[PDB]
DNA sequence: AAGCAGTAGAGCATGC
DNA sequence: CGATATCG
DNA sequence: GCATGCTCTACTGCTTCGATATCG
């Protein structure tokens, strides 16, 4: 499939009959295409990296050796739109290829002609250059013809017509803002060639201003204006210039279709605000007016646009405001008694309001100290708004979801400055927090990281006040966790929020004005064992012989309780690993004391071993075992209790405790390996059919071996090693069809093997010596292996002849049965096992049928222990089938054409056997039941005729039970 | 620049991929490396680990040995992975850590020697030093450290070539490497350590004439340098240095001694380099120039250890040499010196002092008493059974506090032997055989602080069978009684055991645990036995045994052995363990071999209600009892056979096998014995291991056949049985034993040949083949199912000759057929005299019929089963001598001094009855060790044969017909063609397996053998 | 100018 | 008429 | 109740071609 297209590719660069094969070539392109994100698996993406950065065929070379035909123009457009989309359908791994595709730029800028192929190698370009942040590549991407060659483009060019006359201007900016220190002695002509640039453009007399050159250079002149950002300190003309340049640029009433230059404008000033600093206090009125007119243009990325210009003129204003507190008394008054106004409560629906409380939280900062009885009020007006705004319970239409980050920003931003707190509305506050932190998944990227700042914000604000009010942060994350961790959304985008304020307030502290994270850690922890507390998980049976343990109740007593402790366990082996470094100190004690101190209570609950796990993972992770000498002994008290405990269980409880307990320290543990090598022999045991327990275990017989002197373990390696034998034998769719039109490149950014661990057990059996591997395959040749190869009679019976036509042969029917057999019981294929049962069931109904006119009790012996373990198996079909069987053969074995045959003592000691035997629990309930019927059917007919020298009469299989009853087993 | 070109220009198509990528990869990616390209290389050395994956996963389960040489070849691999990947990555770029760290775990992670050949070792050193010189080259004490790596791993390959017989290859390594030992002193030393250690083991392999060369160059290369200014530093090189001086001196002093002057004949100045250091007058100034070294030796971990030891074996065949001074002293001294310390030769070498004590009593006893005090008593305990006996012998008292010492510490144990040696116990008249009484009586007072152990031994004593016994009284009463009363307290010794056991239904109710038969049987020997009470007790009738006849006839009547239960014995069947008792714990434990902790043994706990009674020419019965650590164990129980002579010689398969792991050639290919476990409780009784689906030879070999083959083999007038006897009575004119010597007179070489070729027709060829595919059913496990069968059944039948066994009939051989291992039981004689002590003497060494012949089709029966029995006979005759000096105090030990050996033939079913006379001696103990040593020491096997046919059958009629029917032709067979001593091992066995075969030989045997079968 | 193709921007039901 | 722009 | 995804569609624009002023 792969890789053929890409030769049929290479021997259709040159072939035959020009114009001939373009759409042989487009839909090659696009094919591969398709299947090339139609898949989600990293195997594939690992192996089609290296296929496109090959040399023969693939996108280096055939960029430069198919430029000059006719034969194929929608191939050299599809493969540049293809690499655009493959740019982000993998991660940063085209970094080999900075001057590679530097080198095809210029070489397909330079040798192709058209134009609808230009553009996307452009796009392609530019996407990547963005992709790459200030580091070594740049220095390779040559500024002396990045600049100059793509400079000498604008000049020596004239009718430079639209689309590559935007894309210079993209480029020089681009590389402008990725890593400029190549670029300092290029500085000056290009600033004044973008004053004239626009200058004639749009201060010229009678031409129309078209689009495109003024969005290219109005992007350009911000991403050149940051590097050297001038201020009223640079140039206190080009300023005052580039001023009226991007004012005249954000003009109003010229009402119009595709908006490229105020939504530019906006983007700008978004940026420079800072800058124009002193210029910033000649028509404030009229800014001010054009910000109120294009906040609601009603168009949708508009919106967001018009916003963040309005947050930024505001933020430079309350700054001007602030360090210019003497002549500004009526600037400030104004402002003040415009957004009084403005919050007066006359009608204001999200639009005058939602000015309202971005300004008022920014303006609490000014007049914080004029006054201070305003500010009183300030907050108080502000709760008596949001407070009756919100909550409403209105289950259909109140959705503010949308609204609610800058709400909280800006109650932040005023809780800040005030004292003394009227604290009543506190219990409205925290409500308030709970309620955003707990909508959060119905979000979008970069709405989230604006809200963890809110959150972050005003976690620091109702902190420095006092303990008193300290712990309000305490309750609010404790109910936050019950409701995240009740709803089974379910919970996974609170995840890496709680990943974000703790791990990365580190990214916070610089624009806003410690201990934030112990504190919330302190926090998360005490929550994490305040709920895991009052929780009362135990199980009760309603209403056989429940043998296990795990045992068939299946009614746990509040169900709803499972599910908040399940997703209890999930979030916190998500969240707790991470950081283990300073916060994790004292409570390794405590927690591990607790966690114990409820586990001893009951054992049969799964992920309390995995909290135990989590906690010594990170004890492992920190050093402090080098000998509190309390915990040392109770862990060593406590792996011995479980190691013994796991024993008489099952699967899915299993699974958790051996993750346990091979990831002790032990090599503290230095004693009693003995009692752990079980464990490591059931691990990889269950192994090959379950992964991570599979790829633990390997992981700790390497720090055992590496790290404990090696002559306990020495004869320890007989048993560790010759059980590994096993191991050394969406809407893309949608979203990418219809071409690459950038839609469904939005709707793609809107949505460990078996062989790995093959790879790491031939370096551990390499690595581990010469002299050791040996016992590897000397397990015991004497076991199944001999027994699979021995015949399981002397003579072969039951000769089965085939009904032919004219000739019918014979054929030995048993022959094939210690390979039907071993496929029977377990076929690890659920297409195969249902036929080998229902072959095996007829085997076994024609072995019964043959025995009405030789002996077979030497086959009976060898039958029978797989018919019990298949007919109480696992699956429902193997249980429909086998079970009536096995009470037919039962029922006929304690019969009249029955009755003392070596047949018939031969099925009881099959199913006493069964009954007694180590660890397979469901047998022996399922035998018990046979003995059940065996004592009902046996003694249910026979009349005292000959019922006085029958040996398998219930007297004798009493005797059989005084003899199980009597052994130091 | 010859192949990088010619596979840089192959390097290309289809054809010349698909088979130099599919077989090699990695020396593919080694010279890739060489012109640095470790990408190419990572995934070249990728493909080569997948590829030894694939190529490991279609091989079967249970073809062996090729699963291993697969599987040697991944420390390669990964020691190339390592180094791609750590050559790759660069945080290793001047911090020396990592090299630190790399030269230590190469430094650890070794091949061992003995189970890696030689090439595997070329493979990985050359790969090791190949990547430091890569390390040398890129990255221009440290280059130092990496030359002490580089000669610490040469002289490791030097001293494992050593060790597997390839003395060319160390010899060209040795001979390349001294140029480098040339900068440095222990290099050069250690370089002519090795030298001289090489030379040493090539002088075992070397004739006479070769071996003075040999050492005449190694003490010519004994001139040079390493004794100035370095002796005195490390005084353990000068140690070490005296060792191998005096290991010289001896053995070519042990050199000038086998030959008496024809080696002292020809050389002119080598003949002046012996005499410089007559013929006399230098032989003992060697002995002494090597005793002086010896002495400076141990006058100066465990180093020392040999040291002590080589002097110690020195000192005592210079002793042997002697009887057939103060060295021995020096002896015992050194010796206990070294057993002090944790050892296993010097634990093998107890009964030496044990000996010479008592040969050299007045030679410091004393000291023997005061050295013997201070030992760990972890160590003495597989030779209790000889100190146990030593007792009654005077002067029992050179250890006395040890032994209590080992007694009030596991006392459960040493409670066995003590019953035999109490049975026979006499002291004397003196204060100090007075002594002796005093404690014997205090240490059994020491002992059976409980009370039940001799309870245990009654209980499982009242479950045999009564008239086994009754044979046993008849026969003993013809024997020690009708020849002559004048025998003082026998009768009534022999009479109180009989009417204890089996006497009145109330004797044993009294003085023993009533069985629920003997009021069956001790109850039914009333009214003859009234008759008995009044006149057998003091009768000295001395002509009358009728009686006891009639009675022995009309005493199997009523036989009913099986009571299926233990309603039998009914001790044990309620055992029902309650508090500490002092618990039994159950026979057969404490082997020795460091300090043992008896929290795991094992604890007896349940009996079974069922027993199984066997089929056997004493028809015993086994128990399936149970631990209690969860488990059964199955036994068989013996009553009336002494059992302590099988237990030394299960030693000796021990010590034998234990010989076998430590040389190269037999370990690589895995050669064992299966050493099964007896325990002798009391005298008469003991305990013996049974396995797990055991078949006797002759049960296969019966079940094999048909139904039809077994009536036209067994039930015809046709039968190899009837014809041979019928053949032999019509060729002698006789009827019974002693056609066997009329035969020898009246029957010719080749036409009895011929009538063995008639019976030889009869019985089929491919009956061992098809039982082995009346199991097997597959291709695949068949040939693992034929060599182990064959391997085992070679080594076994050669080491049944060292020590020679006869005897040797299809039951006494046990095959399990899971596994397909082959193990022989019932030693019967131990040495050469089954031969002997016979009516029709059996001349061949060991079973090799037609079936193991016919098993080897298409080959010849000279390819398999030679190569391991010239690798065992190799591994054999190149020790110090300890299966020696362990047969000589197994055969000294009184034991079996003729009247258990005579007392054993009647135990089983003697054909030999009386008529000895000079029986009494010609035993002697000195002649058995002298032949055994001769036919270990090489000699030809026709020529012991004739050696001990003549010292037991002198004088008789038939003799030279005897010695002329194993004597060879001179043109049928090689024996008579090969000389009579001073062989090898390739003619040995030659010899040896013509011997076996001989269709003389195998025409006029004992027809219970079944000679054709 | 003609033929014609891309494409921002505005509009109708839908999921959370 | 011939090199060079102009422009719908 | 809102952000978003599926259509429509008309503006924009891009190439192609051709008819006229400017300077040796």
């Amino acid at each position: 499939g792969v890789r053929c297209s890409l030769l049929r590719l290479q021997e259709t660069l040159s072939a035959a009959d020009r114009c001939g094969a373009a759409l042989a070539g487009h839909q090659l392109i696009r094919g591969l295409g398709q299947e090339c994100v139609l898949s989600s698996s990293p195997a594939v993406l690992a192996l089609q990296t290296s296929l496109v950065f090959s040399r023969d065929f693939g996108l280096l070379v055939f960029v430069r050796k198919s430029l000059n035909s006719i034969e194929f123009r929608e191939c050299r457009e599809e493969i540049l739109k293809f690499l655009c989309i493959f740019l982000e359908k993998m991660g940063q791994k085209i970094a080999p290829y900075s001057v590679e595709i530097k080198n095809t730029c210029t070489s397909v800028y330079t040798k192709d002609r058209a134009a609808k192929c230009k553009i996307p190698a452009l796009d392609l370009l530019i996407k990547l250059l963005q992709t790459f942040r200030s580091s070594r590549l740049m220095d390779e991407f040559k500024i002396g013809e990045l600049f100059s060659k793509f400079y000498g483009e604008l000049a020596l060019k004239k009718k430079i017509p639209d689309t590559v006359l935007e894309k210079v201007y993209e480029l020089l900016g681009l590389l402008g803002e990725v890593h400029p220190s190549e670029m300092i002695n290029n500085a000056e002509n290009l600033f004044r060639a973008f004053l004239g640039e626009l200058k004639t453009q749009m201060t010229s007399a009678v031409r129309e201003p078209k689009l495109p050159v003024l969005a290219g250079c109005l992007k350009g002149l911000s991403s050149l204006l940051c590097n050297f950002t001038k201020s009223m300190e640079e140039d206190p003309q080009t300023s005052r210039e580039i001023f009226n340049f991007v004012l005249k640029a954000i003009r109003p009433q010229i009402d119009l279709k595709r908006y490229a230059v105020p939504s530019a404008g906006l983007r700008l000033f978004a940026l420079h605000a800072s800058q124009f600093s002193t210029c910033l206090l000649d028509n404030y009125v009229s800014l001010f007016e054009v910000l109120l007119k294009w906040c609601a243009h009603t168009n949708v990325e508009l919106k967001k646009a018009a916003l963040s210009a309005l947050e930024s003129f505001l933020k430079q204003v309350s700054n001007m405001v602030a360090k210019n507190a003497e002549m500004h008394k009526n600037k400030l008054q104004y402002f003040m008694e415009q957004f009084y106004g403005i919050i007066r409560n006359v009608d204001s629906n999200n639009k005058e309001l939602s000015i309202a409380i971005r300004g008022y939280g920014l303006f609490a900062g000014p007049c914080k100290v004029i006054n201070a009885k305003d500010v009183d009020f300030m907050y108080v007006e502000l709760i008596q708004r949001c407070k009756q705004m919100f909550l409403t319970q209105t289950d259909t239409g109140d959705d503010r979801v949308y609204q609610m980050p800058s709400f909280l920003q800006s109650v932040a931003s005023v809780l800040l400055y005030l004292d003394t707190v009227p604290e009543v509305y506190t219990p409205v506050l925290e409500h308030l927090v709970v309620m955003q932190i707990d909508s959060f998944p119905q979000y979008s990227p970069k709405m989230q990281l604006v809200c963890c700042r809110a959150i972050v914000k005003v976690f620091l604000a109702l902190a420095a006040k006092g303990p008193v009010l300290r712990n309000c942060i305490s309750t609010v994350v404790h109910q936050g966790l019950i409701r995240i961790c009740s709803k089974p959304p379910t919970y996974k985008d609170y995840v890496d929020l709680f990943r974000h304020l703790l791990s990365s307030d580190q990214m916070m502290d610089s624009i806003l004005a410690e201990s934030l994270n112990h504190l919330l850690y302190d926090e998360f922890v005490k929550s994490v064992l305040k709920i895991v507390e009052k929780l009362d998980l135990t199980l009760e049976i309603q209403t056989m012989i429940p043998t296990s343990d795990p045992a068939a109740n299946l009614h746990p007593a509040k169900p709803k309780d499972f599910s908040a402790f399940i997703n209890l366990v999930e979030f916190c082996r998500e969240i707790l690993p991470e950081k283990q470094a300073e916060f994790f100190e004292p409570w390794v004690y405590s927690f591990s004391y607790e966690l114990i101190l409820q586990s001893t209570r009951l054992p049969l609950i799964s992920g309390f071993y995995k909290l135990l796990s989590i906690t010594v993972r990170n004890a492992k992770k920190i050093k402090y075992f080098e000998g509190k000498y309390s915990c040392f002994a109770l862990f060593v008290k406590f792996g011995k209790e479980v190691a013994v405990k796991m024993k008489q269980y099952k699967d899915e409880l299993l699974a958790s405790c051996l993750t346990f307990l091979l990831s002790l320290p032990h090599n503290i543990i230095e004693l009693d390996v003995r009692a752990y090598v079980p464990a490591l022999q059931m691990a990889f045991k269950l192994g090959l059919s379950y992964t991570p327990l599979a790829e633990v275990g390997l992981n700790a017989l390497e720090e055992w071996s590496i790290y404990i002197d090696r002559h306990v373990m020495q004869p320890y390696y007989k048993d560790i090693l010759p059980c590994l034998d096993g191991y050394l034998k969406s809407a893309l769719s949608r979203a990418a069809q219809k071409g690459f039109n950038k839609v469904v490149l939005k709707h793609l950014k809107k949505t460990i093997s078996l062989e790995e661990i093959r790879i790491r057990v031939v370096q551990m059996l390499g690595s581990l010596g010469g002299q050791i591997n040996k016992n590897l395959l000397t397990v015991t040749s004497s076991d199944e292996m001999m027994k699979s190869y021995v015949a399981w009679d002397r003579e072969k019976r039951l000769s089965f002849a085939v009904p032919f036509r004219e000739m019918k042969p014979v054929i030995f029917l048993d022959v094939f049965l210690p390979r039907v057999t071993e496929l029977a019981l377990t076929a690890s294929d659920r297409q195969t096992k249902v036929a080998a049962c229902e072959l095996l069931h007829s085997m076994v109904m024609f072995m019964l049928g043959k025995a009405t006119q030789p002996p077979m009790y030497q086959l009976y012996k060898r039958t029978f222990p797989v018919l019990l373990r298949l007919a109480c198996d696992v699956d429902q079909v193997t249980r429909q089938l086998y079970e009536p069987l096995v009470m037919q053969l039962i029922h006929w074995f304690t019969n009249n054409k029955k009755f003392e045959s070596q047949d018939t003592v031969a099925l009881l000691e099959a199913i006493l056997d069964g009954i007694v035997d180590p660890v397979d629990s469901t047998l022996r309930d399922f035998c018990g039941r046979c003995i059940r019927e065996f004592l009902k059917w046996s003694i249910k007919q026979i009349t005292p005729q000959q019922q006085e020298k029958s040996p398998v009469n219930t007297k004798s299989l009493f005797k059989r039970l005084y003899s199980l009853a009597l052994h130091p087993n | 620049q010859s192949l990088l070109t010619f596979i840089d220009k192959a390097m290309h198509g289809e054809l010349q991929k698909a088979i130099l990528e599919l077989h090699y990869s990695q020396e593919l990616s080694l010279l890739y490396l060489l012109q640095d390209d470790v990408d190419r290389a990572k995934y070249y050395i990728q493909n080569g680990i997948q590829s030894f994956m694939q190529n490991y996963s279609s091989i079967d389960v249970l073809l062996h040995q090729s699963r291993l040489t697969k599987l040697q070849s991944v420390q390669a691999l990964t020691e190339i992975q390592e180094f791609i990947s750590f050559i790759s990555k660069q945080g290793n770029l001047s911090s020396q850590v990592p090299l630190k760290r790399l030269l230590n775990t190469w430094t650890n992670r070794y091949p061992d020697a003995k189970m890696d050949p030689m090439n595997i070792w070329d493979d990985i050193i050359t790969n090791r030093c190949f990547f430091l010189s890569k390390i040398e080259e890129k990255l221009t004490d440290i280059s130092s450290l990496i030359r002490s790596c580089k000669f610490s791993m040469k002289m490791k390959m030097i001293d494992s070539a050593r060790k597997q017989n390839n003395f060319s290859l160390a010899m060209k390594l040795l001979k390349e490497l001294h140029k480098e030992s040339k900068t440095r002193d222990d290099w050069l030393v250690s370089w002519v350590q090795s030298y001289c250690r090489l030379s040493h083991c090539r002088s075992r392999s070397q004739g006479c004439s070769e071996q003075v060369l040999t050492v005449l160059k190694t003490v010519s290369l004994l001139d040079e340098n390493n004794v100035s200014s370095y002796l005195s530093k490390n005084i353990l090189a000068f140690r070490d240095q005296n060792i191998l001086l005096g290991t010289t001196y001896r053995i070519i002093a042990n050199a000038l001694s086998s030959e008496p002057a024809c080696l002292a004949e020809i050389e002119e100045d080598k003949a002046r380099r012996i005499l410089e250091l007559d013929s006399e007058k230098v032989i003992a100034g060697l002995y002494q120039r090597a005793f002086q070294h010896l002495s400076e030796a141990v006058q100066a971990a465990a180093g020392v250890i040999d040291a002590y030891m080589t002097l110690a074996d020195f000192c005592d065949q210079q002793l042997r040499k002697e009887e057939e001074q103060a060295y021995p002293a020096l002896v015992v001294e050194k010796m206990l010196k070294a057993l002090k310390l944790n050892s296993n030769e010097a634990r093998l070498k107890f009964p030496r002092l044990l000996q010479i004590i008592e040969r050299y009593p007045e030679e410091t006893l004393s000291l023997m008493t005061k050295e013997i005090s201070s030992v760990p008593c972890w160590q003495f305990i597989s030779w209790i059974s000889h100190m146990v006996a030593l007792l009654d012998k005077d002067q029992a008292v050179a250890v006395q506090h040890s032994v209590e010492e080992i007694t009030d510490n596991y006392p459960q144990a040493i409670v066995y032997p003590f019953i035999i040696s109490s049975e026979s116990y006499s002291f004397k008249d003196t204060s100090t055989g007075h002594k002796n009484k005093e404690f014997v009586a205090r240490i059994k007072s020491k002992l059976d602080q409980g009370g039940v152990i001799q309870d245990f031994i009654n209980a499982l004593d009242q479950l045999s069978n009564p008239e086994l016994l009754f044979k046993d009284w008849s026969n003993d009463v013809r024997a020690e009684l009708a020849k002559t009363p004048v025998n003082k307290k026998n009768i009534e010794k022999m009479y109180e055991r009989m009417y204890a056991a089996l006497g009145d239904p109330k004797a044993p109710g009294l003085g023993a645990f009533r069985r629920k038969f003997i009021q069956t049987f001790g109850k039914e020997f009333d009214k003859h036995f009234g008759k008995g009470g009044s006149k057998l007790l003091r009768m000295k009738l001395s002509d009358f045994n009728d009686i006891t006849n009639m009675l022995l006839l009309k005493m199997n009547k009523d036989s009913k052995p099986p009571g299926n239960l233990k309603e039998c014995s009914p001790w044990m069947s309620d055992f029902k363990v309650e508090f500490l008792r002092n618990e039994l714990e159950i026979p057969g434990q404490y082997d020795g071999r460091g300090k043992p902790l008896p929290e795991y043994h094992v604890r007896i706990a349940g009996f079974d209600e069922r027993v199984t009674v066997m089929a056997s020419l004493r028809r015993p019965k086994r128990i399936i009892i149970r631990g209690h650590d969860e488990r059964e164990h199955p036994f068989l129980v013996k009553g009336g056979e002494d059992l302590r002579q099988d237990q030394r010689v299960e030693q000796l398969f021990q010590v034998m096998n234990g010989i076998l792991a430590q040389d190269s050639a037999c370990s690589q290919r895995a050669l064992q014995l299966r050493t099964y476990s007896v325990v002798p409780m009391t005298s008469r009784l003991g305990l013996i291991e049974w396995l797990e689906n055991t078949v006797t030879l002759k049960d296969l070999l019966l079940n094999t056949m048909s139904q039809e083959e077994k009536a036209a083999y067994l039930s015809d007038p046709r039968a190899p049985p009837c014809e041979y006897k019928d053949w032999l009575t019509k060729m002698s004119g006789k009827h019974d034993v002693g056609a066997y010597m009329l035969m020898y007179k009246g029957a010719n070489r080749t036409e009895t040949v011929t009538s063995f070729r008639k019976r030889e027709s009869k019985v089929p060829a491919d009956l061992l083949k098809r039982a082995f595919v009346r199991m097997s059913t597959s291709p695949e496990a068949f040939l693992a199912l034929r060599s182990h069968f064959a391997s085992s059944h070679a080594l076994i039948c050669i080491s049944h000759w060292i020590l020679g066994i006869g005897d040797r009939h299809l039951n006494n051989f046990m095959v399990a057929m899971e596994t397909g291992g082959v193990i022989g039981i019932d030693f019967g004689h131990a040495f050469g005299s089954a031969t002997q002590f016979l009516p029709v003497p059996e001349l061949m060494p060991f079973r090799l019929t037609r079936q193991f012949i016919n098993l080897m089709l298409p080959m010849k029966e000279t390819g398999l089963m030679y190569s391991i029995m010239v690798h065992a006979l190799r591994a054999f005759r190149s020790d110090p001598g300890l299966l020696t000096n362990t047969m000589d105090v197994f055969v000294k030990e009184p034991s079996f001094d003729w009247k258990n050996f005579e007392q054993k033939m009647l135990k089983k079913g003697g054909s030999w009855i009386q008529e000895i006379n000079v029986a009494e001696k010609n035993w002697y103990p000195r002649q058995k060790i002298c032949y055994a040593k001769r036919k270990l020491a090489g000699a030809n096997p026709a020529v012991i044969t004739c050696d001990e046919l003549l010292l037991g059958h002198e004088k008789a009629p038939a003799f030279r017909d005897y010695v002329a029917v194993a004597r060879g032709s001179k043109d049928h067979n090689i024996r008579a063609q090969e000389p009579e001593s001073g062989l090898s091992e390739e003619t040995q066995v030659k010899c040896l397996m013509d011997q076996a075969t001989d269709p003389n030989i195998l025409g006029r045997t004992w027809e219970g053998w079944e000679p054709w079968m």
